[PDB]
Order: C-alpha cells, then structure tokens, then sequence
C-alpha cells in the first residue's frame, strides 16, 4: 500500500499531545470514581 | 444533509460504518467492565462491597462484547462494507431494512444499560437461568430490561442474516457460481444461516423467562411442574451456534488476510476451505449439551455429546492447516495485519485444543464452572475474534477511510496487546486446574498469586487499547490518502479506489460464461 | 453516477427504519412499565407508532413495485428468498415452545402427579371445537388455492370471492378459538399445562391474525388491480404464509390436543 | 424381610444420577400398601420396606411437604 | 370498481425529486411529521421513565 | 485443597480422581505435541526466502490432516469415555447422604436410620481461630466414614448450586425439584474441601464444603452426638 | 381412516373451486354439526385447592391482579376457590 | 444521490480539523468508558 | 363460469420492469441480467465489453472450475488482455450510448 | 438434534457430488466406526421354553422342518433348547 505524504502532518510535538490527551481522557473518569470508591461503600 | 445521509441510509457502506462505530464504542464499555472486573480480583477481600454489583458487572461484561461489540463489528461492519464489494453488487438485497438492522441496536443496548441502573441490575451471569433470574431471586425490572435487549438484538440479527443469505445468492454476476466467491463471503453466508436458525430458538426461550416472571407460567418452576433444566437446553442449542458465528467472520477475515500478505493469488485448498466451515456450522447445532454435563443428564447421552464434540477438530484441523500451507513459499509481508493474523492462528489453537480437554464429560466434572473454561474461551474469543477484527481493520483500514495507518506505532499496538492478553490469561489455566470458580468476587489466599498477575495483565491491554484510539486519530488528523493498491486482480474490494465511491457497480462487472 | 445498467433496486432513504426501530424500544420499555408500574402509556405509544410504521413501509413498497416498476425479475426473486427464510425463522421460534411441551408431556414431574395430564386439569375434547378449528384452517388451505389459480388464469370475481371465503374461515377460526379460551376449565396459570397450551396456541393464535390481515391486504389490492395474472408476489407470499399458519395449527392438534390430552 | 437394612441399595428401575423417582416412587408405594394394609384388616409390617427406601432417599422437606399435601387431600399423586 | 392504475403510475413516476415516502402528497407529509413526533416524543418519555426508576422510588 | 502457587489439579483423595488425573496427563501430552507441531511449522514456513506463489494440488495432502486427527481423536475418547462410565458404575453403597444447597449454605441430611439434619455455613473470616483457611472452613463440617462407598443425592431448596469437591473429583449441580445422585469414596481421612459451584446470588462466592473423614467407629457416635 | 375420491384434486381454477365447495365446505358444516350436536356444557370441576395449579408468583398487571386474562368464573375458581 | 464523496468525507464527522477531531473522539470513546464506572458508582450510591 | 378482468404485464408493468420486458423480447439485456457468452478471445475476435462509460471491471473465470476471478478495468481503446490467460477483451458503447 | 451447514444442499451436479463425498460417504464411514466400535457379541440369552415363541403349528417345508431360514445355532434355540 503507497500513499501520498501527509496533507497535513503530524509532528512528533503534535503527536506528543494527542496521545496525552487520549490517555487522560480513559484514566481521569476512571480514578476519580476509583478514587472514591470509599465515599460510596461506606453509604 | 447528515440526517438523508446518516439517519435514513440505505447504503451499504454507510451503514456499514455506523456499525464499526457502534461497535468501536460498545467495545470502551466492555473493556471498562473487563478491568473492573480484575480490580475486583487483584486483590484479597472485596473491593466493589457487594457481590451483587461484581455479579452485575460480570454480566454487562458478557453481553457486550458478545452482542454489542463482536457481533456488530463482524457481520454488520465488515459484513456491509464487503459483501457488496467482493461479489459485485450495487448494495444488498433490501437495503432499508438493512437500515432497521443498525437502528434496533441502540434501543437494544440502551434496555441492557438500563437494566442494569434501576433495582440491583441483573447478577445473572450471561446465561441467565431460572430460578436465579426468575420473579423471586431476581425481582423486579433488571432482568426483564435484559430479556428485552436481547430480543431487540435478535429481530435485529435475523434481519441481518436474510438480508446477507438473499444477497450473496441473488446478487452475484449471472456467470459467477458460489464456488468462486472468496472465502470471507462465504463465511459470512454460513453464519447468516447460524444466526437464522438459532437465535429464535433462543427467543422462544426468553419469552417463556419472560412469562414466568410476569405472566405466572411455570415452563421452568417445578412449583407447577416445569423444569429449570428445559431452560438450558433451549439456551445452549442457541449457545453453542453462537459460538462458531463468534468466530466464523474470523475465519474468513484470517484467510484473506494470509492470503494477501504471502503475495498469493488464492488460499490454499479453496473447497477444502468451504467444505470445513459447511462442517463446522452443521456439526455446530449437535453438540449444545457439553455445557451441561455437571446437571445430571443419563450416562449414554453424556458420552454421545463428548463423542459429537470432539469431531468439530477434524474440519477446524483442515483449516489450520490450510492457512499454514498458503503462507507456504510465500514473499511474506510483515505487516501489522499479517502480525494479527499469525497471532490469531497460533492462539486460536492453544484456545481450541484446550476446548477439546473440556469436551471429555469424564475431566469436565472437574473443571466445569471453574477458571479453566474462562481461559479457554477468552483464548478463542479475545485473542481469536479480537485478534481477526483488528487484522481486519488495520487491513481495510485505508478502503474505508482513503487514509493509512501509521505502521509502527500498529505494530507496537500488537506487541503490547500480544503481551497483556496472555499475561492475564494464561495464570488462569493454572487457577481452574487447582480448583477455582468462576463468578466468583474473592478466593481463598492460595490463589492469590495468579489472579494477582492476571489483573497486571488486565492493565497493559488497557494500555494498548488507549493506544488504539490515538492511532486512529494520527491517521485522520495526518491524512495520507492512498496511491496504489497491491494484488488488486484477486482483492476486487480494492478496485474501486480508497474509499470507493458512494455508488459502486452502478454499471455491473462483465464476467464471460467460458 | 451514470445510469445503472444493473436490474437491482436502490431504495430512496427512507425513515420508516429509524422509526420502527424507536417503535421497538417504545413498546418493550413500554411492556417494562406495564408489567411493573401499572402503566400503559409508553406501550400504548409504541403500539401507535408501530403500525404507522408498518403502514407506511408497505405502503412505499407497494409505490415502489407497482406504481414505479421497480420489482424486475432479479428484485423478485430476491424477495421470494427473503420470505422463505423468514417463514424458516418463525419455524424455528415455534420449535421451542413445542420442545418445552415435549418436555414436561413425556416426564411429568411428582409435583403433577407424576402423570400427564397432570392430576386436575380437565382437558378440552379433541373431537368437538379442536376438529371443528381443524377443519376450518385446511378449508382455508383449499381456498387460497382456488384463488391463486383464479389469479393466474386472469378471473378476477373468482379470485376475490376464493380469497373472500379463505379470509371469513380465518376469522371463523379466530373466533371459535377465542371462545375456547374463554370456556376452558383451565388457565395460563395452571402449571405446565396452562403454561404450554396457552402460549402456544396463543402464539398460533397470533399468527393467524397477522396471516389474516395480510390476506386482507390482499384483497384490497386486487380490487385496486394492482396485481396482474403474472406478477402477485404480495399474494403468493400472504399465501405461504397461511400455509406455514396451517401446517403449525396441525401440529398444535397431534401433539397438544390430541396425543397431549 | 429386611430390618439388617444399611441404605436403599441400588435400584435399576432407577439407574441413571437423577433419582427424583426413585424418592417418589417409594413414597407412593409405600402410603399405598400402608392403606390396602389398613384398608383390608391387615399388617403394615409389609409396607416397612418402602418406607425405609423413601424416607433414606427423600429429602425431608419433600417428604413433609407430601405429608401435609395428603393431609389437607391436594396430595397429586394417586394414592 | 374501476383500474387507475395507471394514472398512479403516472403521479409516482413524475419527476419532482420527492422520495417515495413524499411523493404522494401532502398527506404523506402530515403521516410522517405525526410519526416522527410521536417517535421522538415517546422516545424521550421513556428516557425520562427510565430516570425515576434509576432512583429507588418508595 | 490448594495450595499457593499451584498449577495442577489438587492431590488425589478417591481412585476416579487419581484416573482423572492420569487422564490427563495424556490428553495434556497430545496438546502439548499438536500445539508445539503448529508452531514449528508457522516458524518452519517464514523462515525462507524461497517462494513458489504460484498454484499447489490442494487434495494430496489433505487426507493425512484428516485421517491423523481422527486417529489422535480416538485415542483420547477411548480413556475418557471408560472413565466416564466407572463414574457412574453401579456401585453398592453403605450410607446414603443428602445435601440440600440453599441461598448461602448448605444443610446435610443423614436418614439412613435416624432424622439427624444440620446446617454448614462458612465461618466469617473475623471469627477465624489462627490456622483456620479464610474462605474455607464452615462451622459445621459433613462427617463421614473413610473407606467406604458413600451415595449422596444433591438437591436444592431455592436456586440452583452445585456442590462440589475437587480432591475427590466430585461436582453435582443442585437443582430444585430435582434429586441428583453421585458416588463418594475417599481412601484417607482428612479433611477436604470445596465450594459452590454455580452462581446463585450475591454470596455465592461465600457457601464452602468441608469433608471430614474419619473411621467407621467415629462417624456412628458423632452420628449420635448430632442428635 | 384413509382417503380416495377419484381422480382431480390437482390443476385448473375450475377444479379447486370444485373441492373448495364440493369437499372442503361440506366438511366444515359437518364439524360444525357435530361440534353442536355434542357441544353442551361441561359441569363446573369439583375444587381442590392443588399446589400446582392457579399459580400466583406475581400478581397479574391488570384488574385486580388475580384474574387470568379470559377467566371465565363458571369455570375458573380463583386460588380460594370459585367466586360467585 | 448528492452526497459527497472521496476521502474524510465518507463519515459522519468532520476531519477537517485535527484538534476538533482530538476533543471528539476524546469525549466519544471517552464516554463509552466513563459510563461502566459511573454505574458501579450509581449502584454504591443508593445502598 | 369464467370471466378475465386482471390485467396482464404486457398492459401494466411499469417503469425498469418493462424495460427489461420488452428488451427481453427483441433478445437484447441491457441490464446486465445474463451471462454473456465467450467469442475465442483472440486479437481479432476479442470478447466485446459492452459499457455506458468508456471503462468496465472485467472478472474472467480463466478456466471453467477455477475458484479465483481475475479482475481488471478494461478501457476504452484497444484490445486488453486478461494478466492471467490473456484473454483479449475490447470495449464497445453500450445501448443506452453514455 | 437439529441441522444447517450454511447453503447450498440443492441445484448443481458438482453441488451434489460434494454432498457426495463432503457428507454423505463420511457419515457412512462414522456410522461404520461406531457399529464396529460397539458390535462384539451379545451373549446367548438364557433359554426358557416360553410358549408364545419358537412357534411351530406346520414344520417348515425344508430341512427337518424344525430350523427357521437363518437359523442361527448360538443364538436360536430349537422348542426344545439350544441345539449344542
Ligand atoms: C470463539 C468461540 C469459541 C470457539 C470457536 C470454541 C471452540 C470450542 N469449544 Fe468452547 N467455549 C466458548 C467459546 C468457543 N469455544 C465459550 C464462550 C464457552 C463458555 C460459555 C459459558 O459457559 O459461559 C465455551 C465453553 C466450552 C465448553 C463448556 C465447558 C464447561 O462449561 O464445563 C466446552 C465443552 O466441550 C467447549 C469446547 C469447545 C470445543 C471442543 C471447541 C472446538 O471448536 C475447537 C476446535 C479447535 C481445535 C481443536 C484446534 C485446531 C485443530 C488442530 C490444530 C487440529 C488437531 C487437533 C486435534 C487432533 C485435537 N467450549
Ligand atoms: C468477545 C468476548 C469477550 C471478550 C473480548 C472478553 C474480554 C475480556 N474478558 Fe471476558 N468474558 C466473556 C466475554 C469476553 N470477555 C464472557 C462470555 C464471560 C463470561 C460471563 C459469565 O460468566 O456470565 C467473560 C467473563 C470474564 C471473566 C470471568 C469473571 C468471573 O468468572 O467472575 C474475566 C475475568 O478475568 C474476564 C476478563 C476479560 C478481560 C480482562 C478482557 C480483556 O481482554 C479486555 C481487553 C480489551 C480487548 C481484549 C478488546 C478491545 C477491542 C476493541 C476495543 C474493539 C476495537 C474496535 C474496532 C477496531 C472497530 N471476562
Ligand atoms: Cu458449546
Ligand atoms: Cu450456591
Ligand atoms: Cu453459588
Ligand atoms: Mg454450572
Ligand atoms: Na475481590
Ligand atoms: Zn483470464
């Protein structure tokens, strides 16, 4: 498979940051709940 | 006009892409509920407070993947997408109520999200047998919230399967016999039979739950004679056949994928091929009982079912042979797909032959309901369906978007994902062999060290998967759209361009009757 | 994006789908309210939009076929594989509930007397209303048969009067039947029996209206004409349908009426 | 006639793992030579038998259950 | 009666780029926008239904 | 019972389980040869750069990947299906003994000559005395003579269970409205456990065995001390 | 029983309207005939109160939710036995 | 019909942007792993 | 008794359904509902394509039981020839003329 | 049991000759496995001059008039027992 070069590349900055949004995105929601998880079993 | 386009479609590729992102999301549900399941387990003692939550959690697990990630993906995303394309047709037979087949899942799901927030949600495990699930042990919405989301999935598969059978019978060009249709539709037309065949089966079941509960029948209270045990034979004679459609699309995906990357013009053994899946899917519909050999049934029909198990090697041995001779004397490509593909093989078969342990009713009495069978079938399912869906994907890939992945940062994706799904998996062998249940929230201190590094495992998967997701950003948000594609003369998917034009085949092929 | 040279059909986009798939969910969350917070509305809501639905899909793909001319021969026999698989289908969901009869029939547990009948129910005579119910489906069988050749052969009085006749024996039928369920000594509720016998042959029950209904379908397209003495597809599938209604109540007598009983 | 009786001993009109009729059989049998017994001026003594098999076989709430069942006459079974 | 068939041939055929489920008229408008409302409207009924009984209601 | 770091089945307390175990020795030996035969080959055909793309007769071989499998099919159906009926084999058993599984515990019954009945429920973890296995031990354990040929029927009051015991290669679902027969024979005294095995709520995790085998001469007075 | 009546329950229009009035209608107004000319009525069963019947797990959605769908009181006692 | 056609305009979202693309897949698989979480903790909350 | 009074195809079969009728009838399909028959394929009586554009896909089945369709677009101008077999295959203007 | 092997079981002499052979001659061949894998011998049932059995009101008119057709000595016993 042969492409043309990026339209619009990506940096390795740009990169850099897209991977770190994503990653915050699955493990912020995830632990605060975690996080909490006492708040709630207590009742 | 988004709505024209995207809610009233009547396009095979269009609704085929609602499908892999319907999938795509149902997929961060399950795996959400994967590792909330290891949490549970990394630890001695109890982290989520009451079993019945880990038990709920158990449950969504199952019914996710299972209908709402895999399913989806396979048939209603892979399905619409190529179908068409590989046999020449301008869409499928009744395009709008191949429309009706997308739409019932989000209603369908929505009823399995719900059910699980009103009440205590349904701790039912995904079999869901009476007495636990009926009106007593289980009162309340929860479950009938469930029975409902699966019907709602059935009438939505069922559709599905008359629309895939009619087309790839009726549509193909005048010359062309089904002995000359690539393998992928053929194991797409197989499963459309399995699905038709067994998924009512399983609705006339659920319906009698569904009485029970509301309508004061007693098909499985023995209070008025009935029997829990009638319960489990409707649910497996649908069970078992959904199993093989599990993983049917998948055999199909592997051999065009091993074909493509040997730099073959065809896959090894074409009949060979298509008379093991014929075999597989018949054999399939016989063997249901060997998920009930623990529940008392006579000598003689244990030993029959054991039997009849256990010759669904021989076509399933066929084909993993077959793939092995087309890689033979192949220029082999490494590519992140033809990675997939060769973990698939291999996996699949640690999965399969430890299947073939479990079919042995006389061993069974022992390892049934323990972590021996949760290692089998997350062998052939997560590293089995999974593995061909992400070859499959990173493989079409650019046909759907226009666009290519990059590379390497795919075959990092395999490398850490081929690491995590063993690490948690392959503990679990042990855990079963020495005795531990399944559906279980804690265990006893010996059993520590194993599902203490299987939920370690549970996390670098979650790694990979996050990865996934940038992966795909990188792609759309660098746009290398595609130049030339290879071995376009046996790949036809490919010959209208990346992506193929909104109407394709507007003019049919022309294909001599010699 | 020339001219197809192909004889398939392309369907406009159409949101009968959409909307039948909310009907769905309106009616079982409806069913959920019913069954659990005594509530009809949701249901009652579901129910509406189903048949507006159902209307309007048809009503399109009869625009379609016979105003529009798009059933060529390659889209017809496309639908005559369609409804065979779905009649197959609807074979296989009664399976079940004829498996879950010959279950608890052929080993009736301590709890029931250990015998079937179980001890207490007074089972309904085969040979009065069953037989009648009997002969008024196979009657029926015979009828749609005339009609179909009337059609064929170009009569139109005769077609719509065989078609008349097959369709006041289904509703006979419907009738009669309601008025067993209405006399029978025993419920839904009487254990396995009730259980069994009345899903079943509600089911069935079911089915013959639905069968009934596209049957009258039928006929108001051939007083509109719609159908021509080689192009009836509608019709040749309403009459499938009522055979495979037929075939079901046949075996609903042998098993449940008779041999259950 | 047998009082050197140790447990039900295998029985092949019952031979497979489900033994629910085994249970209830012996149940019936043996209320029903308790009444010919009774019924026709004679020993129960012969029906002890059945009633040694049920009552090791049985579980105890079935046989209460039963019991009560007879009592109030909605017992299923014909006795 | 009598065969217009033909004439409903006609009135589907013509050219107003209106999809089938419109091109009968307005009517056909009037059964679709009822539709869609009662569709939409129970739609969110239901969600609503769904919201009380997430809460423990007693 | 199991032990930390364990990777087998648990030691062998009755002669089916010592079968089982030998069983399985075979049928791992075979797995263990197909899956590492599989793996040669995938090395064995990327590790060339010698092609042949072109077409290949596809029967030829076929025949040898049909008539192997079935072969190494029966050899191991043959065992398993022997086994399997030694399982069942009528057996004359000298005690009869009924578990009745119920929403958290299980109830035992000995009827042979007296009505002696009695709940087992697991011992909570904070009412452990050291040495005590966390979720194992019940308060009440199942006593029963070493050495002979035990019949137990299991059934349940309410939901499904299974009672199992893996040490002696015993698992028995517990089904209402249904009594389930199995055969229990143990070579040692000890004491061996197991547990629920079929999810039956939210405690399901938390409803052990515990078999304790002495001699004939022990089970009859602690038969009589239970009332 | 068994069946023979000649020849012709096969092929043309004329010959299904034949047995559509010659045999299939006729047969329907003997059943009908017979299903009078024994149809009477059935004496209401006698009551006991049996474990196994009139099952009540979860009272029914509408009336008074111990009343099947077609309860019939001539016929059908409640679980207390018959109403009026 | 109309529709457009040709790379990045085969989907239902807009490509355009690679940073709008970032926030909406962000909140898209975002959300679908959220949710699981959120019920566990729903359930923890009404006892 | 007897009567008539339904119409017949030939009366009112509308639209592609008597478009394909009636071409049917002159022996002619262009829409594509037949398989068409092989010439000998050679450069000088190559299997005629016919096409509403000026390029067609072209499967060729090689030989009678093969399981692999070879796929190619033919074009406008000369005569193409199957990359497998070598079949020649050459355009022509279908009915309906662009 | 049931029975689907995905499609095509009709239309098509190459169809059929793969039924032929892909299931119909294998099903053959797993039946002759299984009636050898299972037929040894059945020892000859005990011998006990019922009266209802080894009918004889006319001897048969060949041989001695005693032996049915496939008299089979090991495990058909004359009215009188067992021949040796
Ligand atoms: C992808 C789905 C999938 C697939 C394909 C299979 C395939 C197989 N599975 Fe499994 N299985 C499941 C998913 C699947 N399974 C699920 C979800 C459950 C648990 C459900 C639940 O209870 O929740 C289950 C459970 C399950 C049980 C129940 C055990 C218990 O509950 O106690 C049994 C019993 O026999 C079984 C066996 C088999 C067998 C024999 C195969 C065979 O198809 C495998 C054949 C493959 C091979 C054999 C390897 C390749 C062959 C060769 C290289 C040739 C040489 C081989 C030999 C000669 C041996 N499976
Ligand atoms: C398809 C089936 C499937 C899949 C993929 C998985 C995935 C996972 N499952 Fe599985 N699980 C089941 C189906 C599945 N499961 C079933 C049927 C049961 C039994 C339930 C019951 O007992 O009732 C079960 C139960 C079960 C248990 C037993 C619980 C108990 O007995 O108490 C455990 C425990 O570890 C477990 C863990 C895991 C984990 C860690 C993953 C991890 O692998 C998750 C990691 C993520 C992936 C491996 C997939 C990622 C893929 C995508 C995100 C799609 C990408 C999209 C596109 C490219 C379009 N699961
Ligand atoms: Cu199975
Ligand atoms: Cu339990
Ligand atoms: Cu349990
Ligand atoms: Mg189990
Ligand atoms: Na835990
Ligand atoms: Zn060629």
């Amino acid at each position: 498979i042969t492409a043309k070069p990026a339209k619009t590349p990506t940096s390795p900055k740009e990169q850099a940051i897209g991977l770190s949004v994503t990653f915050l995105s699955f493990l912020l929601p995830a632990g605060w709940v975690l996080y909490h998880l006492d708040n709630y079993k207590k009742s | 006009m988004f709505i024209n386009r995207w809610l009233f479609s009547t396009n095979h590729k269009d609704i085929g892409t609602l499908y892999l992102l319907f999938g795509a999301w149902a997929g961060m549900v399950g795996t959400a509920l994967s590792l909330l399941i290891r949490a549970e387990l990394g630890q001695p003692g109890t982290l989520l407070g009451d079993d019945q939550i880990y038990n709920v959690v158990v449950t969504a697990h199952a019914f996710v993947m299972i209908f709402f990630m895999v399913m989806p993906i396979m048939i209603g995303g892979f399905g619409n997408w190529l179908v068409p394309l590989m046999i020449g047709a301008p869409d499928m037979a009744f395009p709008r109520m191949n429309n009706m087949s997308f739409w019932l899942l989000p209603p369908s799901f929505l009823l399995l999200l719900a059910s699980s927030m009103v009440e205590a949600g349904a701790g039912t495990g995904w079999t869901v047998y009476p007495p636990l699930a009926g009106n007593l042990a289980h009162a309340g919405a929860s479950v009938d919230l469930t029975i409902f989301s699966l019907h709602l999935a059935g009438v939505s598969s069922i559709l599905g399967a008359i629309n895939f059978i009619t087309t790839i019978i009726n549509m193909k060009p005048p010359a062309m016999s089904q002995y000359q249709t690539p393998l992928f539709v053929w194991s797409v037309m197989i499963t459309a039979v399995l699905l038709l065949l067994s998924l009512p089966v399983l609705a006339a079941g659920i319906t009698m739950l569904l009485t029970d509960r509301n309508l004061n029948t007693t098909f499985f209270d023995p209070a008025g004679g009935g029997d829990p045990i009638l319960y489990q034979h409707l649910f497996w004679f649908f069970g078992h056949p959904e199993v093989y459609i599990l993983i049917l699309p998948g055999f199909g995906m592997i051999s065009h994928i091993v074909t493509y990357y040997s730099g073959k013009k065809e896959p090894f053994g074409y009949m060979g091929m298509v008379w093991a899946m014929m075999s597989i899917g018949f054999l399939g519909f016989i063997v249901w009982a060997h998920h009930m050999f623990t529940v008392g049934m006579d000598v003689d029909t244990r030993a029959y079912f054991t039997s009849a198990t256990m010759i669904i090697a021989i076509p399933t041995g066929v084909k993993v042979f077959s793939w092995l001779a087309t890689l033979h004397g192949g220029n082999i490509k490494w590519s992140p797909a033809m990675m997939w593909a060769l973990g698939f093989i291999f996996l699949f078969t640690v999965g399969g032959l430890t299947g073939i342990v479990l079919a042995n009713s006389s061993l069974d009495i022992v390892l049934h309901d323990t972590y021996y069978v949760v290692a089998h079938f997350h062998y052939v399912l997560s590293m089995g369906a999974v593995f061909a869906i992400m070859g499959g994907f990173v493989h079409w890939f650019p046909l759907f978007s226009g666009y290519t992945l990059n590379d390497t940062w795919a075959k990092i994706h395999f490398a850490i994902m081929f690491v995590g799904v063993n690490m948690t998996f392959f503990p679990q062998h042990f855990l079963g062999l020495s005795g531990m249940p399944r559906r279980y929230s804690d265990y006893p201190d010996a059993y520590t060290m194993w599902n203490t590094i299987s939920s370690m495992g549970s996390f670098i998967s979650l790694t990979a998967v996050m990865l996934m997701v940038f992966i795909i950003w990188e792609a759309f948000a660098s746009k290398r759209e595609v130049l030339t594609v290879d071995l376009t003369t046996t790949n036809l998917e490919w010959l209208n361009g990346c992506p193929p034009p909104y109407h394709t085949f507007e003019e049919p092929t022309y294909v001599n009757l010699k | 994006m020339t001219h197809q040279t192909h004889a398939y059909h392309m369907v406009n986009p159409s949101p009968w789908p959409l909307t039948g798939a909310l009907s769905a969910l309106l009616m079982t969350s409806g069913l959920t309210m019913w069954f659990h917070f005594n509530s009809m509305t949701l249901l009652m809501i579901g129910l509406t939009t189903n048949m507006l639905t159902m209307y309007q899909w048809w009503r399109d793909v009869i625009r379609e076929s016979t105003f529009q001319g798009h059933h060529t021969p390659a889209v017809q026999k496309g639908l005559r594989y369609g409804m065979i698989l779905f009649i197959i289908s609807e074979v296989l969901f009664f399976t079940g509930f004829f498996w879950a009869f010959y279950h608890s029939s052929l080993a009736p547990t301590p709890e029931l007397g250990g015998c079937w009948p179980p001890t207490g129910i007074h089972p309904l005579n085969p040979l009065e209303v069953p037989l009648l119910n009997t002969s008024v489906l196979l009657a029926s069988g015979v009828s749609i048969t005339w009609a179909h050749h009337s059609l064929m052969e170009g009569d139109r009085k005769h077609m719509l009067q065989a078609l008349f006749i097959t369709i006041t024996l289904g509703v006979y039928f419907t009738l009669l039947q309601a008025s067993e369920y209405y006399e029978a000594p025993f419920t839904i509720s009487d254990g396995v029996y009730g259980s069994t016998f009345f899903v079943a042959t509600g089911f069935h029950g079911l089915h013959v209206i639905i069968g009934s209904t596209f049957l009258i379908v039928c006929f108001f397209r051939q007083l509109k004409f719609h159908f021509t003495s080689n192009h009836h597809f509608g019709f040749e599938a309403g009459a499938w349908y009522w055979h495979f209604v037929d075939v079901v109540w046949l075996f609903l007598y042998v098993s449940i009426y008779w041999w259950g009983s | 006639k047998i009082k050197n009786y140790q447990t039900a001993p295998f029985d092949s009109r019952f031979p497979n793992q489900n033994q629910t009729r085994n249970c209830w059989q012996n149940y019936l049998d043996f209320h029903r030579c308790e009444k010919a017994m009774t019924a026709k001026g004679g020993d129960v003594s012969v029906c002890e038998w059945y009633r040694r098999v049920y009552k090791s076989l049985c579980p105890i709430s079935w046989v209460s259950t039963w019991d009560d069942r007879r009592a109030e006459g909605t017992f299923p079974g014909k006795i | 009666f009598e065969n217009r068939v033909a004439e409903k041939q006609k009135l589907f055929q013509e050219d107003n780029g209106l999809p089938v489920h419109l091109k009968g008229g307005a009517t056909d408008n009037i059964l679709y926008r009822v539709t869609m409302t009662l569709c939409l409207g129970g739609t969110l009924y239901s969600l609503y239904c769904l919201g009380w009984a997430s809460f423990p209601h007693k | 019972m199991a032990y930390p770091m364990q990777l087998g089945f648990q030691d062998a307390t009755s002669p089916i389980m010592e079968e089982l175990l030998h069983f399985h020795d075979h049928t791992l030996m075979i797995v263990f040869l197909i899956s590492s035969l599989v793996l040669y080959i995938i090395s064995l055909m990327l590790t060339t750069k010698l092609t042949h793309t072109s077409t290949m007769d596809a029967q030829e071989v076929e025949t040898i990947w049909t008539i192997l499998p079935a072969i190494i099919l029966i050899l191991i159906a043959l065992p398993s299906l022997r086994i399997l009926y030694m399982m069942d084999e009528i057996n004359n058993p000298s005690l009869t003994v009924k578990t009745m599984g119920h929403q958290w515990y299980w109830s035992y019954e000995y009827t042979d000559y007296e009505d002696l009945s009695f709940d087992s429920y697991m011992i909570p973890t904070s009412e452990l005395k050291p040495g005590e296995l966390r979720l194992l031990e019940v308060d009440n354990r199942v006593v029963l003579p070493m050495e002979m040929t035990i019949r137990m029927l299991v059934s349940s009051e309410d939901v499904l269970h299974s009672w199992a015991v893996p040490s002696l290669g015993l698992k028995t679902d517990a089904i209402p409205g249904r009594l389930n027969q199995t055969t229990l024979m143990s070579s040692r005294p000890g004491l061996y456990y197991g547990q629920c095995s079929e999810i039956c709520g939210s405690n399901h995790s938390f409803m052990p065995i515990v078999l304790e085998l002495v001699p004939l001469k022990y089970f009859e007075k602690w038969s009589a001390s239970m009332l | 029983a068994s069946a023979a009546k000649g020849d012709h329950g096969g092929t043309g229009a004329r010959t299904w309207r034949f047995l559509t009035f010659g045999l299939a209608l006729p047969s329907v107004a003997l059943c009908t005939l017979n299903s009078w000319l024994h149809s009477g009525h059935r004496e209401r069963p006698a009551f006991i109160p049996y474990h196994h019947l009139r099952i009540r797990t979860k009272p029914f959605s509408w009336g008074d939710g111990n009343h099947t769908f077609f309860h019939n009181p001539r016929v059908n006692p409640l679980p207390t036995g018959y109403e009026k | 019909s109309h529709y457009e056609e040709g790379p990045g305009k085969n989907i239902p979202f807009s490509v355009e942007n690679k940073w709008r693309l970032l926030a909406m897949m962000t909140l898209f698989f975002g959300s679908g792993f959220a949710a699981p979480f959120f019920i566990v903790r729903h359930q923890l909350l009404k006892k | 008794a007897s009567g008539g009074g339904v119409p017949t195809d030939e009366e009112q079969a509308t639209g592609l359904e008597r478009e394909v009728m009636l071409a049917a009838r002159k022996g002619q399909d262009p829409y594509n509902i037949l398989a068409p028959k092989a010439t000998s394929g050679t450069k000088e009586d190559p299997n005629l394509v016919p096409s509403i554009t000026n390029k067609r896909i072209v499967g060729c089945i090689c030989e009678e039981d093969n399981s692999t369709v070879i796929w190619f677009w033919l074009h406008k101008g000369e005569a193409q020839r199957c990359p497998s077999c070598g079949t020649h295959y050459k355009l022509v203007p279908h009915q309906l003329a662009h």
